[PDB]
RNA sequence: GAUGAGUAGGAGGGCGCGGCGGUCGCUGCAAAACCUUGGGCGCGAGCCUGGGCGGAGCGGCCGUCGGUGCAGAUCUUGGU
RNA sequence: CCCGUCUUGAAACACGGACCAAGGAGUCUGACAUGUGUGCGAGUCAACGGGCGAGUAAACCCGUAAGGCGUAAGGAAGCUG
RNA sequence: ACGGGCGAGAGACCGAUAGCGAACAAGUACCGCGAGGGAAAGAUGAAAAGGACUUUGAAAAGAGAGUCAAAGAGUGCUUGAAAUUGUCGGGAGGGAAGCGGAUGGGGGCCGGCGAUGCGCCCCGGUCGGAUGUGGAACGGUGACGAGCCGGUCCGCCGAUCG
């Protein structure tokens, strides 16, 4: 939106709002990251740590679909249950959902937060972390482990 | 006003066909409004005729000192064609400003716009005065 | 609203189309209306304006001038008709161009030519 | 429901009307958002 | 050559949420059966039956455009097309040559 | 009409705020412009220079815009727009827009000598 | 100017507030931030004036 | 002349109107401006002043912690300037009486199914003029991404401001200044 | 009630130009443009208007957009 | 005291400017960031594409276990979470 | 995929110093040994009806006259700003002029520039006159029911006022 640009407020001031003394010239300290070592040193240091250098292997070839793991946590395992499964399984205590978490696209399942009280729930999943499968067993459930 | 009338004002305060504006934005902006039922001709919450269930309407009728005094009926804003309950008065000053009081104020219509009912019946009364006579005074001595 | 997806609503093309014609698309471009006796005879609405052609202006200051057209000036996108003229300063007398459109037709030079395009016209109205 | 009177031409034979008011015609009325979505769709063209 | 020369490859168009396309037609919709509103855009509604104006569907098989006209009078929207036939009016400025005549 | 304006309209400056220099230079008009250069001995405010104008000279506000003959101006286009002024006629006068055309300016001085409605330019193309 | 038919379609299209429209997948028409647009109702009410 | 910073004048800003062009708010804070001018409550003030503020100074509330903040406060009608949104965490939803600018449907659905109802402020105003009998509740102002990157450097010391980088990896900003073996650390 | 300086610089509210979506108008009973010791409004950017000339178009308002505002650049072209 | 400019300092024996008209210089695009407006919200984004449709470059509709960002982080990594 | 070739449709683009260099006998006139460089230049009128004829002049032309709605449109012909120049009229001027503020002399302009109405009575002329009685359509409130209340218009008996 031109008519809403700054410069068009500027118009008759000489200048443009870029200083009689110091001026707007065309690349005053040089091109892009120009002198990150040298007059641009300070900037870098205190906004950009560690950006100079290198750390840790190479990897040639690097497929990131063999490192693909996405992972769930147990409270928001229930929230995967349908609604009728959900009531179904609170009216009824001598069987628990069955949750296969592969099919909602988890791999494994993590251990954040807690499960809806007095509730048993089977898990299948390729990994679980022990926290969470100590969590599971608290509940009265069950793990089952998949591929 | 199939809506309440405040959110009608908000929404046509800014803009509406029946708008005039003259002198940009500024301080010698003028603002008017050309709508029937503004008895004020003023752009504003009170006068408008487009964000009030009841409104007022006085104008003259083509012929014979015939004054239109109408009134938007309440229970029939979503029906245009039968909106307004009109009635002709064809007698004397003092009848007409009776008639208009006790169809605006007395009622309780809109009591708020009893004066400004009254100066608008007044205006037209004498505009079709000279309309048929002609001028006779120039009306500039204070 | 046009729909043919090979006609240009352009008024430059059109412009140029219509200044650029050829003689014979002139021909068709300086057609006149005929009278009504002749349109209710013929049930034709417009002919192409020929040379021997009867021709009675309806437009402008010779609005009741009628007689024989004499030229048929495509160049100029005029006709000539036989008294339709004017003196110069020199005292001589020429010929004033009338657009045919401003003009109604009230009798036709006939031919085999002519009476064919007639039959046909009419035919299409039926 | 408030229902809504159909108006009948004088060819047809019935006045049957009274359709219920449709839930869209009490949505909400924003001026703004009609502003902006139009100024900015009208660009696409 | 001008200053910052005109390309091609501007942003023209725009990519509005589905969601706020759908709240300003709703908005629009709702509008519509506001007489105040109909009123204060332009339209001459004073003498149609009542808002939302919802006829019978034997309009949709008028074919001739002289029973649509009928039709519209006896709705009571012809004086707005009557309107809208007498602004007919040649744009002012230089979009008259621009094939907006 | 009896103006409704009682209090006496008083200016701060009737002169206009030319530009400094545009008796000087041809090329330079006289429509306001504050000078911003460096040395610029108006810009500066040095005593007997030209004279800038600021926010301190503004008008009283009850009189602001009040024509000398104590009305406000208001231009109408046609007989319809003046009905507007019908109840504003001891505050607000009418002048007709230029470009009107005389056969209308009649209607319109007709219609506001009905309505008792001051017009400023009523003689124009009479 | 709405035919009986749009003007019934109308409602399959657009859903409402309590339920999802037919055509438009998963849709809901917009609440307003005020239930009672009528401010004069409010203001002028027994509970606040009191 | 007169010793006076800027001549007397405030140089503070603050806001003293909405700045968006929502009808509906604009009807509300006419109505919270009324209540405020003539009842003199510091509830009806405070619910003025958040009716100006900002998206960002508007946060949401989630379900889970309104309803740990109403746990022993059912009773009370609880109002929040701002937008309520559903948590798939919390199971046990109770009912609640709750006013807010805007509800998300699966919220409202929660709502409405445990019992509660869903209010706007002028529903508020009818049934408390004078936010008698109210929870005020404000969600989490600083609980965004951009504040991580406020505050001091990422690379003077003490400072664990989150830094700006395209790309998250061991190439990215980790080599000199955040270790002992390339240089310093920090 | 108090108060008023401002280069570099920041911001707000306004003035002006040309299009687009809408709306309200003007014009051969004379539009635009241009001319004028005619008059007036605004602190100002500017605006409204009388008179003349011109002889075919133009404007107000709400949004929106831009190749949108000149005294300078030994600035460009033309003219003197 | 002659404007514009650089300057600690210009009426300067400092530079540009004989005069007038028209043209004449912070723009467009990509990546980010704060701020603000709007929609939705643990989600969000149909415009790669498809079905169509003002007989139509618009508008409308469509996400299967698609994809992007977000929803978990720490390690060079194995890996844990 | 497609700034070439042939053929089409469009535009929130430019509008003759703009837009391609080129809206025109433009890659032309012209320049360079050459490779190359490369302009300026659109608008009478609806229609030539393109100014007969008289007179002065060597002639270009002038003064009359004629055409046209118009020559205040006369073939480099829609309109015709500024710089700059001539003429007439006003004014000022001991080695600048111009300019800011205050009056004055002279000029120019302005009649919304600056009113003549209002109240109370008498005479005359027109137009209407209840809380009564019927008709037509209608409204406020209520619950787009009942009930209550109400105005406009029309016809009548009284009233004899405005
Ligand atoms: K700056
Ligand atoms: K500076
Ligand atoms: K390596
Ligand atoms: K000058
Ligand atoms: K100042
Ligand atoms: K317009
Ligand atoms: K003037
Ligand atoms: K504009
Ligand atoms: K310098
Ligand atoms: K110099
Ligand atoms: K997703
Ligand atoms: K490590
Ligand atoms: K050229
Ligand atoms: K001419
Ligand atoms: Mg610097
Ligand atoms: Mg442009
Ligand atoms: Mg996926
Ligand atoms: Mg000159």
């Amino acid at each position: 939106t031109t008519r809403f640009k700054k410069n068009r407020k500027k118009r008759g001031h000489v200048s443009a709002g870029h200083g009689r003394v110091g001026k707007h010239r065309k690349h005053p300290g040089g091109r892009g990251n120009a002198g990150g070592m040298h007059h641009h040193r300070i900037l870098f240091d205190k906004y950009h740590p560690g950006y100079f250098g290198k750390v840790g292997m190479r990897y040639f070839h690097k497929l990131r679909n063999k490192f693909h793991c996405p992972t769930i946590n147990i409270d928001n395992l229930w929230s995967l249950v349908p609604q009728e499964v959900k009531d179904k399984a609170k009216s009824s205590n001598a069987t628990a959902p069955f949750i296969d978490v592969t099919q909602y696209g988890y791999f494994k399942v993590l251990g954040k937060g807690v499960l809806p009280q007095n509730q048993a729930v089977v898990v299948k999943a390729k990994l679980i972390s022990k926290n969470a499968e100590k969590k599971i067993k608290e509940a009265g459930g069950a793990v089952v482990l998949t591929a | 006003t199939t809506v309440p009338g405040q959110l009608v004002w908000e929404i046509v305060k800014k803009n509406n066909s029946f708008l005039v504006k003259e002198f940009g934005n500024g301080t010698a902006g003028v603002v008017f409004s050309k709508e029937p039922n503004n008895l004020y001709n003023l752009h504003s919450y009170k006068h408008s005729g487009l964000a009030n269930k009841k409104t007022v309407t006085i104008q003259a009728e083509g012929k014979d000192k015939s004054v239109l005094l109408a009134t938007s009926k309440t229970k029939k804003q979503n029906k245009p064609s039968t909106l307004l309950n009109k009635s002709v008065m064809k007698k004397e000053f003092r009848r007409m400003s009776k008639a208009v009081t006790n169809q605006v104020a007395d009622n309780y219509y809109r009591p708020d716009l009893k004066k400004a009912a009254l100066a608008r019946l007044s205006a037209v009364n004498r505009s079709l005065k000279v309309a048929k006579s002609g001028v006779k005074k120039k009306n500039r001595q204070a | 609203m046009k729909y043919n997806p090979r006609v240009s609503s352009s008024r430059r093309k059109s412009r140029k189309a219509h200044f650029t014609a050829p003689s014979s698309v002139r021909r068709v471009l300086m057609s006149a209306p005929l009278s009504s006796d002749l349109r209710t005879k013929y049930n034709v609405r417009s002919m192409p304006v020929r040379k021997d052609d009867e021709v009675q202006v309806v437009r402008g200051t010779y609005k009741g001038r009628e007689g024989k057209v004499v030229q048929v000036y495509r160049k100029k996108w005029v006709i000539h008709i036989e008294r339709i003229t004017r003196e110069k300063v020199n005292g001589s007398t020429v010929n004033v161009g009338i657009h045919p459109s401003k003009v109604v037709v009230t009798k036709l030079r006939l031919d085999k030519d002519r009476k064919s395009l007639l039959d046909r016209k009419a035919k299409g109205r039926a | 429901i408030p229902t809504t009177t159909v108006q009948s031409f004088e060819n047809d034979m019935a006045t049957d009307g009274a359709v219920p008011l449709p839930a869209v015609m009490k949505a909400p009325i924003r001026p703004d958002v009609v502003t902006y979505v139009h100024s900015n769709i009208s660009k696409n063209a | 050559r001008m200053f910052a020369p005109t390309k091609i490859w501007r942003r023209w168009h725009r990519k509005i949420p589905v969601n706020q396309k759908r709240y300003a037609v709703a908005s629009a919709i709702a509008a519509s059966a506001v007489p105040s509103l109909v009123l204060a855009r332009g339209h001459r509604i004073e003498s149609v039956p009542e808002l939302p104006l919802v006829v019978s569907d034997s309009v949709e098989s008028i074919e001739k455009t002289s029973n649509a006209i009928k039709a519209l009078k006896q709705i009571g929207a012809y004086p707005d097309a009557e309107k809208a036939k007498d602004s007919h009016a040649i744009r002012p400025g230089k979009g008259k040559m621009r094939n907006r005549r | 009409a009896v103006p409704l304006l009682t209090k006496k309209v008083v200016k701060k400056r009737v002169k206009r705020f030319i530009r400094p220099q545009s008796d000087r230079r041809i090329t330079v008009k006289e429509s306001w412009r504050r000078p911003k250069g460096i040395d610029s001995r108006v810009r500066r405010k040095f005593k007997g220079c030209v004279l800038m104008p600021n926010i301190g000279y503004g008008s009283d506000k009850k009189t602001r815009h009040y024509l000398p003959n104590g009305f406000k101006k208001f231009v109408v286009h046609n007989a319809s727009e003046l009905e507007v002024l019908m109840m504003h006629n001891r505050t607000y006068c009418a002048e007709i827009a230029h470009n009107v055309s005389t056969r209308k300016r009649k209607e319109i001085v007709e219609r506001a000598a009905q309505l008792d409605v001051v017009i400023t330019n009523k003689l124009a193309r009479l | 100017v709405w035919t009986k038919s749009a003007y019934e379609k109308l409602d399959g299209i657009y859903g409402s507030f309590d339920k999802a429209s037919e055509k438009k997948k998963g849709y809901v028409l917009p609440r307003p931030k005020m239930a009672n647009a009528d401010l004069a109702r409010i203001i002028n009410s027994d509970e606040v004036q009191s | 002349g007169i010793d006076l910073k800027a001549g007397g004048k405030s140089k503070k800003t603050k806001r003293t109107a909405p700045k968006s062009d929502d009808v509906y708010l604009k009807l509300l804070v006419k109505l919270y401006r009324f209540l405020v001018r003539r009842t003199g409550s510091k509830f009806n003030a405070v619910i003025l002043k958040r009716l100006f503020m900002s998206k960002i100074n508007k946060p949401p509330l989630s379900l889970s912690r309104l309803i740990s903040y109403a746990k022993g406060k059912e009773d009370k009608v609880v109002v929040i300037v701002g937008t309520i949104t559903d948590d798939v965490r919390a199971y046990e939803v109770p009912a609640l009486k709750v006013c807010a600018l805007r509800f998300t449907k699966t919220a409202r659905a929660r709502i409405e199914k445990a019992g509660g109802e869903c209010l706007t402020f002028d529903q508020l105003a009818l049934r408390a003029p004078l936010g008698q009998n109210t929870l005020l509740l404000r969600g989490p102002k600083n609980a965004r991404e951009a504040v991580k990157h406020f505050g001091p450097a990422p690379g003077v010391p003490h400072s664990h401001t989150k830094p700006f980088v395209r790309s998250k990896g061991r190439k990215f900003e980790r080599a000199r200044g955040r270790r002992n073996s390339r240089g310093y650390k920090a």
